Order: structure tokens, then sequence, then C-alpha cells
RNA sequence: AACUAGCUCUACUAUC
DNA sequence: CTACCGATAAGCACTCGGATAGTAGAGTTTTTTTTTGGTT
DNA sequence: ACCAAAAAAAAAAATTCTCCTTCGAGTGCTTATCGGTAA
């Protein structure tokens, strides 16, 4: 009942961004830049939005933060960059 | 001991031919059946008549009568089950849905 | 582009509450006070009489009333009217529960048999799960057929104080189909002090009793005060559903296509008006009860067709009338055919053959069917050239389009396309075009037995309409090449097509979690060939090895 | 073509929830209605041209929200309370 | 019926397993947290063999002539003899191994060695051997202290429960005990020097690869494992043809008890 | 939800409704009374807000005679984009008329004197309803003014501040 | 009347505006919709408080599209008209049945019968002239009229008050 | 560019 | 001797029954009467 | 004056047995009922 959140310390969630989260972020940015969002990573004349998003993820300048839930109801969050992508 | 024996039996049945499958599946099955203080068969009236969301229950072998019972008891559902979303036509907290997608400003400021 | 935009906030739905209708509020939300049992052609021209069938509710066709909300027909969610009944009637679903309740409460005073002075009902109150305590109370109040007034004898030292309302004795209760009766045996004031009085209970009596129960006793019995109070168990003011649940199909020559339920409603209205006029005049009091029985019968049938089989509720045709329960009953009724599973758009189905040349992840797709389906995008500073080329191409060659969706909801057909070489497609627009190559796509072969039987695929475009795929992926689909078929699905937004390219691509499905060993493989042709090759006693000459080294796409270029 | 139980179940196994929603909604009903949170019911009446959305009976010119649900589901609801039984809200109530 | 019974049940971001009510059914999914993919029929080694064979495979003592190793394997293979620190550490390792042997003999009465486990160690050993042109002649540069520490360090760094309290620590040790015992079995000092011959560089390489793969092997938090299990068990049910009941009727009998067995016979020893 | 009315049709006594709850929650979670200030106090707060956007708009640029104040607020509007905020003007036209004292100094001094007293803002706020300082008219209008305390007590409190103030 | 309190508003941002300047864009937008607001509950919202230090904590991307939603909490200056109160104001519009007083933002309309009897007005035929106590017909023409009926049907507050009561009428 | 195909009732098949 | 459970069985009363496809074929009130307009 | 179409108004609805008929499956809920037993 007390504000149902947590500081960015003492976080018990895994430090590895999971494949579901990967696909979600990729699709979200694909739709985002798809309908003319501001782009951040320099293009190479590559037209496909989804591959642009993948290049952004590899280059790691994604301006997103990921929300995270626990069965109790209290939530937790992360920023994309502090996660590490391996999968 | 009951769950142990039941797992043994079902593993025997499956391994009788065309074996096999990983132990974890059977373990999960026997447990989710037995975590009730007893045991319950998977019938129209074994597990379905148990404290659980309304719609997902009514989506199996018990069409309307269950709704009547719900309305009479006037209970409520929080719709955190997959069915409840599906009937409700909203993204259920599944896979990609198991988390929210949140936005930040400060990173946007930092990298312009 | 806005579906007739509404300036109202939108939000998801997080919670659903279940309950009954209190008669007063359902009457409040009503719009019609339906009297006439006729439906259409007043005297008898057009413009359905202000009885049934929109006095002031859901429109009919091309007349945008919507109860004068002008919200066409597609927008019209419907509106409700209400009907009135001379006498209270039961509710077939709500019969066993009401019987248990009646046994549980002491009529003629409107009180509980058991009250917090024995331990037993106290523990029953203690077990507050939701409902089981109701069963406990029911099985504890089966006995004590007589209402008491001074129960507590030994909790207090020897005395006894007053808690009971009446000194009367509650008759035993039974039911016969649509009706229930009480048995006043009572061991006194009866036939030879033993022969009981068999009296059929009057509904309204029960309903008065039901009001007289105290509020907390509902909680005791599990009724939620604000949402389900027992007196609402009985039906008094039956609500009326709107038109869009009872269409007028007009089956193919000139019929009116009147549904089963609307005839049922007309019949019940006839019953109501008949009972009203009968009782209003000199009631002989030997037919009014029959009118009551008939009216309850009709409402019962309308609420449900399939009570214990003493009646059948046959229609005026011979097939039995069809009610709500039958309408939405399981197995293709309104849930498993119309809610949980559906017919979708953007799909195709055909027969298939092998291909020893297409790579594993793609799928052979037929040029014509490729033109048939479509897919929208959004106009970008990146896609403008290609999109322009396609819309120039037209809807009658592969790399083409079929619709242009601009900023506003302006569907522009390219089949007519009186201005083909005109449009220039400024930014932020949507263009539905054909399926070019390397597009994500869903492939599936019902029945589905495991995680596989449906994965993603890239797309090649092939003549000779059929489907083509790789021999390797065969076994997981468990499909032949004799005459079998699969099903095709195509995403509709960038989000989804992305969502498929990372969790359903057959590259990502090599190892089956089901049996912790790969579900892929190679099959009879290639297997036999490799065995006939990779054995010591064979060899090869110069030409063929060169052709082989050229065959492998990933050849380094070294002999 | 028909989308069936087991197909949906396999989708669930994959977990492509967003694709599930899109395929089940846009290839299908994709209907929109407003409700009265005070009602929790399916009964509000609107005047798009007049920008009025009042729920008569609940006489509230504020408690208005629009929800995207499948036409089939709302249908279900009409016969459901026509069967005389279902409130709806738009937020938690127990935490 | 099966698929309609375990829809909601799944794994949340606490490595736990709840229905759509929050009821826990598996505190750790599969009691391992290892995804169903990352399993091989890898071969355990400690359980098998005879006591003498086990001793010869693992026992080693510098101060004794019998189980001592040849100095030629180690660059510092001669002067290493005599130190009390090294002998003490080796004895501690041997005690750990024999305790593990007792444990495994307890867990499996049959003693069958092959079992389904997370990430393999064999393959990485072979490819490490290849990736450095390791020969059969040169001695080994890495020292005993190196490996005897690194083994514990690696088994410690493996993490499945990102916790901080006591109970989580207990479970985390518990949840990985079999894998750590197996790893200890495969990475015996005697085995390493006498057959594996690894260099210190390659040793660090394999340690890092082991850790990376193990982290790769965690269950992805957020899949609907219950549906997967149900559909998986269902699949073979159809694909099967056929004085003791068996087959699909028996399957239904257990799955739907139905207190009537027709073969209720029982076994007595 | 059974209509959850808990409301009363507004009266001269200002009977507070549920949605105008007497004790209101806060985002931080503190519980406090329904924040209301008299006709006098609001005007200076508005002036402070206006001068705050004055600094904010001189920051945006580098990228007592009510009419000039209206045009100044208009300038606040057009510094961002062309001002069509007519209703804000018309209310602001009456905003100085909301304030009991027209001159800035008189209303301000009334505020600093009342803040020490801690008197209910309703009592002094009822003053500016009509252009009248005679109390008898207000006592006739609002009986609760007589009921809560007699008139003469009202003026023995009032004359401490009415001396500095000059009405419209 | 003068109630100042923190208010929460839901704001949807189109994704194309996802630039580092968005915070300024959000502040500007909130300025347009909030200022001059006239809601049924709070009456008409006249201006915000403490323009800087408003909390914009974070935002949720809509699942269907790039639209992002933000919930913001801000203190503001708002007036709430209340019934039973007497306000003098300009007679902007003149009608034969009864003079219509515009009390600043909100409007007051009164008929001939509501008109006070102690202060006899010739209001039936036309807007009342100069008579017994005092009454005027000009554009400024402030007339003391009560408020007894508040209507929030439209995006504004309309007030009606009977004038046949103790001390009601122009003086 | 005038905007709709369309219900149930039994028989036969198609893969599995 | 006497209600006081009570466990046992008998009954009786329940509702359930693979996934898709594609056909084509017949009938979706009946009879009786009265009325009145087409007819010669 | 003849009559024919058609629309409107009412009911054909009785033979008889329980055969319905094989769907039998189980399971759960109700009810009789000997049967014992402590006061
Ligand atoms: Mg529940
Ligand atoms: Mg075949
Ligand atoms: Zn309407
Ligand atoms: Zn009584
Ligand atoms: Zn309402």
């Amino acid at each position: 009942l007390k504000e149902k959140a947590i500081p960015k310390d003492q976080r018990a969630t895994t430090p590895y961004m999971t494949k579901y989260e990967r696909a979600r972020i990729l699709g979200t940015r694909a739709l985002q830049i798809s309908m003319n969002a501001p782009v951040f990573v320099d293009l190479e004349g590559e037209t496909d939005p989804l591959r642009i998003a993948m290049k952004e993820l590899a280059e790691k300048k994604i301006p997103l933060v990921i929300r995270r839930y626990l069965p109790d109801g209290s939530f937790e969050d992360w920023s994309v960059e502090e996660l590490i992508v391996d999968l | 001991a009951g769950r142990a024996a039941l797992y043994k039996e079902v593993y025997n049945v499956i391994a009788s031919d065309g074996s096999y499958v990983n132990y974890r599946h059977m373990a999960l099955l026997v447990d989710v059946m037995t975590t009730q203080g007893g045991l319950t068969s998977v019938t129209r009236h074994g597990f379905n008549r148990s404290n659980t969301g309304a719609l997902m229950r009514c989506s199996f072998e018990e069409t309307v009568e269950i709704l009547f019972e719900a309305g009479a008891s006037a209970e409520l559902d929080d719709c955190r089950g997959v069915s409840e979303n599906v009937i409700l036509g909203q993204m259920a907290p599944i896979g990609t849905g198991a988390f929210d997608v949140m936005i930040d400003e400060e990173s946007l400021v930092k990298y312009m | 582009v806005g579906q007739q935009y509404s300036s109202a906030p939108l939000r998801t739905v997080k919670e659903v509450q279940f309950g009954l209708f209190s008669p007063e509020e359902v009457r409040a939300i009503s719009v019609a006070k339906i009297r006439f049992p006729e439906t259409m052609d007043e005297t008898q021209t057009r413009a359905k009489i202000g009885g049934l069938n929109d006095p002031r509710l859901g429109s009919i066709d091309r007349n945008l009333k919507c109860q004068t909300c002008q919200e066409g027909m597609n927008e019209c969610p419907g509106h409700f009217g209400h009907i009135d009944l001379a006498k209270p009637v039961f509710h077939v679903g709500f019969i066993a529960k009401i019987k248990k309740v009646c046994e549980c409460v002491c009529m003629h005073c409107g009180k509980l048999l058991l009250d917090e002075h024995n331990e037993l009902m106290r523990q029953a109150l203690a077990i507050k799960d939701s409902k089981k305590r109701f069963a406990a109370i029911w099985t504890l109040c089966k006995t004590k057929m007589v209402c008491e007034t001074d129960v507590p004898s030994e909790d207090d030292p020897t005395q006894l104080v007053s808690r009971g309302g009446c000194g009367n004795t509650q008759p035993t209760i039974r039911k016969d189909g649509l009706k229930l009766v009480g048995s006043w045996k009572k061991d006194r004031a009866t036939g030879d002090a033993d022969e009981p009085e068999l009296r059929v209970l009057s509904t309204e009596e029960i309903l008065n009793i039901f009001k007289h129960i105290s509020v907390k006793d509902f909680t005791s019995l599990g009724f939620n005060e604000v949402f389900s109070r027992p007196e609402w168990m009985i039906l008094t003011c039956l609500p009326v559903p709107p038109p869009p649940v009872r269409p007028s199909i007009s089956f193919n020559e000139s019929q009116r296509g009147e549904d089963d339920l609307t005839f049922k409603l007309a019949d019940i209205l006839k019953a109501n008006i008949s009972l009203e006029t009968l009782e209003h005049n000199g009631a002989p009091h030997h037919a009014i009860e029959e009118a009551e029985s008939l009216l309850q019968f009709h409402v019962a049938t309308y609420m449900d067709n399939d009570i214990a089989g003493q009646p059948q509720a046959l229609q005026k045709s011979g097939r039995p009338v069809k009610s709500i329960r039958a309408r939405l009953k399981g197995k293709e009724g309104r849930i498993r055919g119309n809610l949980m599973g559906k017919r979708v758009d953007f799909s195709a189905r055909t027969v298939i053959s092998g291909d020893p040349n297409l790579e594993l992840d793609q799928v052979g797709v037929p040029k014509s069917i490729a033109k048939t389906l479509t897919y929208p995008e959004v106009v970008t500073p990146y896609n403008i050239d290609r999109l322009t080329q396609l819309v120039r191409n037209g809807p009658n060659e592969h790399p083409g389009a079929k619709y242009v969706i601009r900023d506003s909801g302006d569907r522009i057909d390219l089949r007519y396309s009186k201005r083909a070489g005109d449009i220039q497609l400024q930014y932020g627009w949507k263009v539905e075009r054909h399926i070019m190559d390397n597009d994500p796509v869903l492939f599936n072969r019902q029945p589905s037995l495991h995680k596989m039987s449906m994965m993603a695929h890239r797309v090649k475009v092939i003549p000779y309409s059929t489907f083509r795929l790789n021999l390797s992926v065969t076994s997981p689909y468990n499909a032949d090449f004799d005459g079998d078929e699969m099903n095709l699905h195509v995403p509709q937004s960038e989000e989804t097509r992305a969502e498929l390219s990372q969790l359903c691509a057959v590259p990502l499905q090599i190892v089956s979690p089901q049996s912790n060993k790969p579900c892929m493989g190679i099959v009879q042709d290639t297997l036999c060939g490799i065995r006939k090759l990779t054995l010591r006693d064979t060899f090869i000459e110069l030409d063929q090895v060169l052709n082989m080294l050229y065959w492998v796409p990933d050849w380094d270029g070294v002999i | 073509l028909r989308f069936g139980e087991m197909e949906r179940d396999c989708m669930i196994a994959h977990g492509a929830a967003s694709f599930l929603k899109e395929r089940l909604m846009e290839a299908s009903d994709a209907f929109r209605v407003h409700i009265c949170g005070i009602c929790g019911l399916m009964t509000v009446i609107a005047k798009l041209n007049h920008n009025q959305f009042e729920c008569k009976g609940c006489d509230n010119k504020i408690d208005i929200y629009q929800i995207h649900i499948p036409y089939a589901a709302k249908l279900l609801f009409q016969e459901l309370m026509a069967m005389n039984i279902p409130r709806l809200y738009t937020d938690r109530s127990r935490d | 019926r099966l698929v309609k019974a375990l829809e909601d049940i799944m794994v949340h971001y606490d490595n736990t397993t709840r229905n759509s009510l929050g009821n826990v059914i598996q505190f750790i999914y599969g009691e391992d947290g290892m995804d169903a993919a990352h399993i091989e029929k890898q071969s355990l080694d400690t359980i098998g063999g005879s006591d003498a064979a086990f001793e010869k495979r693992y026992r080693v003592d510098l101060l004794n002539t019998d189980h001592t190793l040849d100095p030629s394997l180690l660059e510092s293979g001669s002067e290493i003899l005599g130190d009390l620190k090294l002998q003490v550490l080796l004895d501690e390792e041997y005690k750990q191994l024999v305790k593990d042997r007792k444990f495994l003999r307890e867990v499996f009465v049959d003693g069958e060695a092959n079992w389904p486990l997370p990430v393999n160690i064999r393959r990485i050993i072979q490819n490490a051997q290849q990736t450095f042109h390791i020969d059969h002649t040169k001695p080994s540069d890495l020292t005993i202290k190196d490996i005897v520490l690194g083994v514990k360090d690696l088994q410690e760094n493996l993490l499945v429960l990102r916790g901080k309290n006591e109970i989580i620590q207990n479970a985390q040790r518990d949840a990985v005990t079999l894998f750590c015992c197996l790893l200890r079995s495969r990475l015996a000092t005697r085995r390493v020097l006498q057959e594996y011959r690894l260099t210190k560089q390659a040793f660090d390489w394999v340690l890092s690869n082991i850790e990376a793969q193990f982290l790769r092997s965690v269950v992805h938090p957020g899949e609907m494992v219950g549906v997967l299990a149900a559909q998986s068990i269902g699949e073979p049910a159809t694909q099967m043809t056929l004085k003791v009941t068996s087959g699909v009727p028996r399957l239904k009998e257990i799955l739907n008890v139905a207190k009537n067995m027709k073969t209720p016979s029982l076994t007595v020893y | 939800r059974l209509k959850k009315v808990e409301e009363e049709e507004n009266a001269a006594t200002l009977q507070l409704g549920q949605e105008f709850q007497l004790k209101q929650i806060n985002h931080q979670g503190e519980e406090e009374e329904l924040i209301a200030l008299n006709l006098s106090e609001a005007r200076l707060v508005i002036k402070e807000a206006l001068v705050e956007r004055r600094r904010a708009f001189k920051r945006s640029q580098k990228k007592e005679t009510r009419e000039k104040e209206l045009e100044s607020i208009d300038v606040l509007l057009e510094q961002t984009t062309g001002g069509n905020n007519k209703d804000l003007k018309n209310t602001m036209q009456y905003l100085t008329n909301f304030s009991r004292f027209r001159d800035q100094e008189t209303v301000g001094a009334v505020i600093q004197l009342l803040k020490s007293t801690g008197l209910h803002p309703f009592e002094v706020a009822q003053l500016g309803s009509l252009a009248c300082d005679t109390a008898d008219e207000a006592k006739t209008l609002i009986p609760s003014l007589n009921n809560k305390i007699s008139d003469d007590e009202l003026e023995r409190i009032l004359k401490e501040l009415s001396n500095l103030e000059t009405l419209y | 009347m003068f109630f100042i309190k923190d208010l929460s508003l839901n704001i949807t941002l189109h994704p194309s505006f996802f630039g580092p300047r968005m915070k300024q864009y959000l502040k500007t937008k909130l300025l347009e919709e909030v200022e001059g607001s006239c809601t049924g509950k709070f009456g008409y919202i006249l201006c915000v408080l403490d323009y800087d230090n408003i909390d914009i904590q974070r935002g949720r991307i809509l699942p269907t599209d790039g639209s992002a939603e933000f919930n913001v909490k801000y203190r503001a200056v708002v007036f709430k008209p209340f019934k039973g109160e007497v306000v003098d104001g300009t007679v902007v519009s003149c009608s034969q049945h009864g003079f219509e007083v515009q009390v600043g933002p909100m409007k007051v309309f009164v008929t001939k019968h509501l008109m006070p009897q102690d202060l006899t007005f010739n209001a039936g035929s036309n807007p009342p002239s100069y008579q017994s106590s005092e009454d005027v017909i000009t554009i400024k023409s402030r007339i003391r009229v009560k408020i007894e009926g508040c209507i929030s049907q439209v995006s504004s507050i309309h007030a009606i008050g009977s004038i046949k009561e103790d001390y009601l009428g122009a003086i």
C-alpha cells in the first residue's frame, strides 16, 4: 500500500533482458520510426525500419525504459542501456 | 507420497512407447493438479468448480449456469487471466505482454 | 481514419463486476413501454408501430434514427426498452438457489432458523471463503421445521431469552418442474393431526418475505447488498433486448426474416395482455391461475428451452423454439465459435508440393494469391520512391497495390482509378500493397498438436498456383504432399510482423523443447542419397566435383 | 478461414500477445462503444454532432469512457443482461 | 481438457510459478530455472565405476608414491612436492568428491550415469583443445592453486536467484547443487592434468565460456510454460496405436480418476 | 453504484458536496482542508504567478490600471503563440472585480493583516459580492452571518482592517 | 468560488513530437487546454499555479501505436460558481421579458415574475428603467442579482437567481 | 461509383 | 424403552462427447373461410 | 350476376404402449432406511 515501487538499487530482477522484451522493444521502435519518428543512429541508406531498430539496439542509444511487474502488484523498472543483450 | 506415485505412474504410461519427454512437464502437471490440500481430476466439475476467475471457467463445458452462480454470488473478477483479456479483446499479460513499455525524458535530453 | 471520431477518453478494461438487475434501475434505464404485440406495418403500411421494433430504439435499415441519435447503423450500439408484468414470476436458472434460500429463512417472520447461539452456525460464519458457508448454513437449517423464539438454554446458565420472530412452523418444500409447493404437516391443525396441507406457494408472498430479511443476513447468505439482494431473485420487470440481437434476415425472396426470439417476445406479450384483461374483469378464480401458469411457462421457455422434459416449447413450425441458453450454449454457440475462436481476414488456403530448392525458412507462394492479399504501410521520407512506383504500377501486376489511405478516411479504389497517374502520396499516408518478397507470414496446418505446426516464413513468389516448401520442415507439420492443405496468415502492422520475426521463425525452432532434441531433420530422399554417397567404396571425377563446389552457395572459391 | 482453439493455444505458447490481439481484433469485430462507470453498463447514449454523451438514468455528464471490444462480446453482453445478469469499470478497486 | 486446465500458469519475474491467481505451484520452475532447450543427455561420471577405479581416477597425493603425478606434466612439477598447503587443499577436494559420491549414491539407487542436464562440458572441452593446438609433449604452466581456486570461484559466480536475503541464498545453493557437483566431477585436477592438459589461458577461456553458457541457460522469465507442458504431453497421446491396462484408456483413467482401476494390483518386496 | 449521490444543491450557506470534500487528499498523501482564499488573497497570488511567467517569457524571448494588466497577460499569451484566450480576458476583466479592493496596496495590506488573524476566508470573501460596505444588507442576504455570531462582533473584528481598505 | 488545488490531467502525445524539446511542448500544450477551462465540477479553470516544478514523472507508450500517454499533476487557480450568492454585473443583452445580466464570465437571466416586488420594476414590457430604488439600462448597468440555479449542460456555467427576495434588485 | 453476399435442417466426402 | 444420529445404498438427476474443410438438396404452418374485386 | 383469389382466422392434436434408443459414461446430489446406541 506504500507507493508500490522500489528504488533502482536493491533490485532482484535478472540483469539480462529477456527475449520477449527484446521482441517488444524491437517492434515498438519499428512502429515508432515507421510513421516518421525522429531517428537517432545515423542511417546507411538502409530503408527498412526494423533493421534500423536492430542497428540502434546494437549501437545502444535506445531512448526507452522498461517497466517490470511482480505478482504482488508492486512494480519495478529498468532502462534499456543498463540491461545487457546477449539473446 | 501421492504426487510421487502419480508421477511415477504417468511416467510409466508415457514411457510405455514413444518415449520420452522432459521430466519438468510431468512434474508441473502433477503438482498443479495436487496443490490443493488433496487431489482433483480434470473434469467439468473437478477443478473448474474452484475459486478462480469467472470467464475462463465459463469457457469450458459449463456454458451459462456458472454465470448464473457468479451473478447470484455477485462476485467480481480482476481479469488477470489470459481468457479474460481475450474475451475482453485486450493484450493479455503474455510473453511480450508480461511487462509494460515505459518512456523516459532524461535520456532523450542527453542524446538530443 | 477515425471511425466517426468521438471526443471521449479511451481506456482499457481492468475489472468486471457481476450482478443482477434491481427492477427499479432497469426500469430507469429503459426507453420503451412496449404495449402492442404487433411489430410492423401499423395499418398496415410501413414505419413499424410504436410497440415492438423501435418505437424509440435501434434502427432498421438506412434510416439513421438510432433513437434519433443519427448514429447511422454501424455506430448504433442499441438501446433498451422494458416490459411490465401483472404478477411476479420465477426465473428458471434461479430455482434451486431460491429453494435453498426459502428453506434457510423462516417465512411468516422472515428470519434465520439458526442464530449465533449454537456453535455450529458460528463456525459457519467463521468459514468466510465466499460460498461454502452458505452450504454449511443450508445443511444446518434443514432441520428445525418450527420457528423458535427462545432458543438459548445452556449458553446462559439455565434461562432463555427471545430472538425468534414467529412461533409458526415452516412447511417442508418441494418442487415440480416450473412450480414449487409447501407441505404443512405440523403435527397439529391438520388432517387427523398427521395428514399435511398441500398448498402451492404464491410467488409474491415469497417476494414479500424476501424483502423482510435483514440486510446483514444477505451477507450471511452471501448476497452482495449493493449488487445482489435476494428479492431481486424473482423477475418483475423483464428488460427488452434491442433490435441488433434479433435481426430481420429476410431470407432471399421477400420474407421478413423474423427471428425465433422476437416471436417468443410477441407470444409472451400476448400472454401478459391476456392475463391482464382476464384479471381486470370478473375473475372466476379458476382460470386466472391458468393464465399465470401459461405466462410463467412462456417466460421460462424464453429464458431457457431445455428444462426437465415435461414440456418442449415447440414453435409454430415444429422445430422447438430456440432461447438464449441454447443460443450461446457451448460447442459453436456464441463462445467457442463466435467469441473464443473466430473467422479472420487476410487468409488463404491451398494444396502443396515439395521443393528441393527454396531455403528452409521461406515458403512457396503463388503469384495470383500473392496479388490477392495485401498489406498497408506508412508513407515515409524513405519509402516514397518504391511506394510511388507501386501505386503507379496498379492492381494488376505483382509489385502493386490495391488501396490508398490518405490522412482522412478516404478509401480510394485503384480498380476504377480514374486518376491513376495523378496522386503523389504525401507523408503520413497508408498504402495497401501486394506481398513482395521477404515478408513475414504465418503458416499453419490444423490440427495443431505442439508449439510447431505454425511458424513464420519468408516469402518467394511462384507461378502455378499452389504452396511450396522445403522437405526438411515436413515432419513437424506432419503433412503429406498427396492432397493436404495448410492455412496462411499475414500480419497487418509493423509491430506484429516484427513480433513474429523473433519468436516464430523456423530458424528459431530447430530444437523442440518438447523432447529436448531437435524436431527438424532431413528425410528419405536426401537421407538415402547421402548414405549412398558418404561410404568409403565410392569416388567422383573432376567435372562433377567442380559442379558440386559451384552448387554450394557458401563456397569459399577454393578447390 | 477459421481461427480455432488450438491455434490460439499455440499462439499463447509462442506468446506473441500483440499479434494475437491484432489478428483477433482487426481481422474481426473491432467495435467501439462508450460506457458509464457509474452504471458499469452498456447503455450510455451519445450525440456525436452535439458532443453529448449523457447516461440517462445515471444523469452524469462526466463519467464517460470509450472501450474497444469485439462486437461479439458486446452482443454477448446484450443478451446477458437481457438474461437479467454485468458491470464494468476501468481501474482497480482493491490494490 | 488438458489444454483448458493449465492456461494461465506461468513463470513470473521472481523465478517462481503462479496461476492467474498468484498461487505458487513451482517455487523454481522445473526446480532448476534452466530452460527446456538447454538440456543434453550428458553423462555424469562420479557415480559409476568401482572404489579402486574411482580412487585411481581422482585420488592424488604428492607425499605418497602411489597416487602422485608425474612432474613432467607441470612446469613446476618437481618442487611442488612437499608443501603442506597443497596437500591439505587436495585432501579437502578429495573429501568434497567423496561426499558428492555418497550424495549421488543416495539420490539414485540404480546409479544410472546418463541424465538430462544443462549446458554440456564435453563439447567446450574439445573445442578448447582444438583452439590452441594443445600438444602431448609440453608441460602445463597453470598451477594447482589456480585450478583449485577457480573451480570454487566459477561454481560461486553461477547465479540463478538474484537475491539478497538468507532464504534466497539457501535456495540458490540448493537449486544448482547437482550441476556444481557434476562440474566438480568433470574438472578434477588429476583429470585435467593427465588428459585435458589445458593451458592457463585456455583454462580461463573455458571458465568464461561455462559461465556465459550457464547464464544463457536460464529459463526466460515470461513464457507460459504450463501451456507448453500441456501441449507437449498431449502431442504423443494421439500418436500411439494400441492382462494389464495401458494406453489411452489408462491415460484417461489416471487423468480422470474415477476410482475404478480394473488392474489395481500392487507390488510387494 | 446505487448512484452514490452524497450531494446537496448549492445554497447561500455553501453546503459542501462530496466532490468538494471538506478534507482533501494530496499527491504526497497529506490530508488537508479544502484550500480556499478570499477575494483579496487570490489577486496577489495571481500577480506573483504572472511575474513568474514574466521571467519565464523573458527566458523565452532570448530564443491599479486593470487594462494594462490585461494587455500584459495577453502579451504573456502571444509571446508563445497568437492569443485567442478571450475567456481568460473576460474573467480577468472581472478578476480585478473579483478582488474586493481595486488598488494593489490596499488589498495587499488587507491580506497581511488577515493572515495573522487566521479568520475564515469566507467571512471577508462575502464582502465583495456587491458594491456595498453596509453590513445590514449582507445580514439580510445571508442569515448564517447573523447565526454564527452577532453583527457587532463582525464589525469589531472588521474595523481593524476596513480602515486601511478603500472599496470600489 | 476561489478554490486552488492540484489537479491531475491525462495527456496523449503524438509520437512524431518525440524530441528533446518535448518537455517544453508538453508544458505549452497543458497551457492551452488548461487555461480558460470551464468544467462542470470545478466551474471554470482560470489559470495554473506554480508553472515551473510541475511533475511529469514518466509516460506509457500505447501498445497499438507510437502514441505516448502522460499523467501530470498541477496546482491551479479555479473559480466555482455556487448557488445562493448575489452578484452584480453588466446587462450586456437586453430583452423585453427581463434584463439579462452578464456577471463577468457567467451569465444571469431573470424573468418578470422573479423581479422584486418591494423594488417595483417596469421590467415586464422592457428592461427596467429608472424607478423606485434604482435601476438602469446601459451596457455597463451593473445590477445586483442572485444566483440560485447553476447549469453545467454546456462548456460554461449559467446562473439564474430569483430576485423577489429580501434585498434583491438594483440599488 | 447507386454498398451487399447473408439461417437452420439432414446426407456425402477431404485430410488426419 | 426412544429418540438420535448415521452410514449405507438406492435412486435420480445430472451433462459430456476431436480439428478443419468442401458439397448438394429440401423445406423454412395448414386448413378453412370469408370477402371483395376481377370477371362476363 | 359468377366466382376466384387471397387474406384472415383458427387448429388440425390423437393412439399408446412407455417402446422412446442406444448413450453410456461416469459423478454428484437426494432420499430412504435399516441399524446401531447412549439416556
Ligand atoms: Mg476465482
Ligand atoms: Mg497425406
Ligand atoms: Zn442511439
Ligand atoms: Zn419467526
Ligand atoms: Zn449511468
